[PDB]
């Protein structure tokens, strides 16, 4: 008979919604199952829903999104096998046995969930969209007969991926977060273009060879070291390698076709290889053992560059960049920034923990918004200890101004342009501390160091 | 991701305390490591990181404090010396995953432990 919609929808979120759907203007109202079978989409994503009772009622759905909710139990979705498209994402789903027999699904979206068992999805032959990412699946056998699969999605405790091996029609795979050592299988899908395999324990990517059509891949956090395969891929713009223990990158030097290449923390101490990537806008060397960074000079279209965590002391290289916007070099050696004055078009320049006493030539950078100048630290030359040493400051603002000492150790002071110790006996070093706020275009940041002075006897 | 840090005492002015921040769960490898501190009435702020073999000092603990790793043991130490009133807090340690780009030494860090309170008298 009629039922008021709230008798239906016993979820008050729910409730709620419906009536909108339904065209009423109390959730008390009555409706008759032909109002309910108008209905054949239903986007009621955030909308704190906790049940879905009353869905099982608009027996014409075609497409559901019930993503970010508290959903747990979808029994209600059983028998409404009209369903192609199920968004439900950002859930609290364990159980998806109601969804064995929704075979006109294509596609099927899960991840942020708490699934575990995932044999309920294996007659789902039509599908091409699964995303089970960010759940508790580690065994992927129920998906070897899903061969129409153009994108798939899971995790995070894979180690087998042999069920893959029929998929493929597969274009983009993600197995982030995973424990996978072994990618042997994905020499098979040979029409890949994407893969995502951030946070796993591969050490050998040798399948990956003649995956010659990815143009996206990354194995950020791995356990790589020889990426000879690499080679191959010479169709790849992205590539993502950053967290592994990498050294050679011989591999990448013909890939220019790359635009962003990710190499941070890794052990590498040359990027010669890299010198041809002209393509190149994002690359990232942070945590590496780099000095030598001339090979940089060649890459004119980087916008952004993250040299932080390494032992450059010379920055000069960086000063054909005219397009670079962002620069993260903290943590070196560097004490000259004169090659940066020209990089007018920098908003982002962080350069806290190095050698840096003079910010003169940093004046021009007025589309500055974000600077970082803070601890600085270098150790002067050694001189011959007696009673009386005084040693120039030399540390200076944007506008060319001394900066005078905040601090002074032994007791010593300051008169422009010389700090001055008194010293009773011998010690093996004198130091002193400056501490400034700066500003150059919308950035501000404090221009801090210490400079040491070695005493000889 | 489990933190501990251990180490914390009572000190005299110019006295040593060796701080312990030992990792379970995770390889210390894929992680920068930073010890921070927070006083009373003020905020939280970064002392030290270590990102393998590379570290980093807020300038006022420069020349007095030293970040090193055991590896065997994952484990990460702060050597504290010359200790100063100044330096009272109780110490955090945190990791950031270096699979990401930050834009500054102490952005970034989370997975905190309880911490371990150091007074200097
Ligand atoms: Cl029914
Ligand atoms: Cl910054």
């Amino acid at each position: 008979q009629d039922t008021p919609i709230n008798q239906i929808f016993t979820d008050t979120a729910l409730a709620e919604k419906m009536k909108t759907v339904l065209g009423k203007t109390n959730v008390t109202d009555t409706v008759s199952q032909t109002d309910l079978d108008q209905v054949t989409t239903l986007q009621a994503d955030r909308l704190g829903i906790k049940s879905i009772d009353g869905v099982e009622y608009l027996n014409n759905l075609t497409q559901i999104n019930f993503s970010n909710n508290q959903l747990t139990d979808i029994t209600p979705l059983k028998n409404l096998t009209k369903l192609v498209d199920i968004l439900m994402n950002n859930n609290q789903i364990a159980d998806i046995t109601p969804l064995a027999n929704l075979t006109n699904l294509t596609g099927l979206t899960l991840f942020n969930n708490q699934i575990t068992d995932i044999d309920p999805l294996k007659n789902l032959t039509n599908l091409n969209r699964l995303e089970l990412s960010s759940n508790t699946i580690s065994d992927i056998s129920a998906l070897s007969g899903l061969t129409s699969l153009q994108q798939l999605s899971f995790g995070n405790q894979v180690t087998d991926l042999k069920p893959l091996a029929n998929l493929t029609t597969l274009e983009r795979l993600d197995i982030s977060s995973n424990k996978v050592s072994d990618i042997s299988v994905l020499a098979k899908l040979t029409n890949l273009e994407s893969l995502i395999a951030t946070n796993n324990q591969i050490s050998d990517i040798t399948p990956l060879g003649i995956l010659t059509n990815l143009d996206e891949l990354s194995l950020n956090g791995n356990q790589l070291k020889d990426i000879g395969t690499l080679a191959s891929l010479t169709n790849l713009t992205d590539l993502d390698l950053a967290n592994n223990q990498i050294s050679n990158l011989a591999p990448l030097s013909g890939l220019t076709k790359l635009t962003e290449l990710k190499l941070g923390a890794n052990q590498i101490s040359n990027i010669s290889p890299l010198a041809g990537l002209t393509a190149l806008t994002n690359l990232e060397l942070n945590e590496n053992q780099l000095e030598d960074i001339s090979p940089i000079s060649n890459l004119k279209n980087l916008t952004y560059l993250t040299l932080y965590f390494n032992n450059i002391s010379d920055i000069s290289p960086v000063s054909s960049l005219t397009k670079l916007q962002r620069l993260f070099f903290y943590n070196n050696k560097v004490s000259d920034v004169s090659s940066l004055a020209n990089l007018t078009n920098i908003n982002w320049l962080s350069a806290g923990h190095n050698q840096i006493s003079d910010l003169t030539p940093l004046a021009n950078l007025t589309r500055i918004t974000q600077l970082g100048l803070n601890d600085q630290a270098w150790t002067n030359a050694p001189v011959n200890y007696k009673a009386n040493v005084s040693i120039p400051n030399t540390v200076k603002n944007v506008t060319g101004a001394l900066i005078a000492p905040a601090t002074i150790s032994d007791g010593g002071s300051y008169t422009e342009p010389d700090i001055t110790w008194n010293l009773p006996s011998y010690t093996n070093e004198v130091s002193y501390t400056f501490s400034q706020p700066v500003t150059i275009g919308k950035g501000t940041t404090t221009f801090s160091g210490t400079v040491t002075q070695p005493l000889k006897a | 991701v489990q933190l501990v840090e251990s180490g914390g005492g009572l000190v005299q002015p110019g006295g040593s305390l060796r701080l312990s921040c030992a990792a379970s769960g995770f390889t210390l490898d894929r992680y920068a490591i930073g010890w921070f501190r927070q006083a009373p009435g003020k905020e939280r702020e970064g002392v030290s990181v270590i990102s393998d073999t590379i570290t980093a000092y807020r300038n006022s603990v420069k020349g007095r404090f030293t970040i090193s790793r055991d590896n065997a043991k994952n484990t990460v130490y702060l050597q504290m010396n010359r200790l100063k009133p100044e330096d009272t807090a109780i110490y955090y340690c945190a990791v950031r995953d270096r699979g990401r780009v930050y834009s500054s030494t102490w952005s970034g860090f989370g997975s905190w432990g309880q911490g371990t309170q150091v007074t200097i008298s």
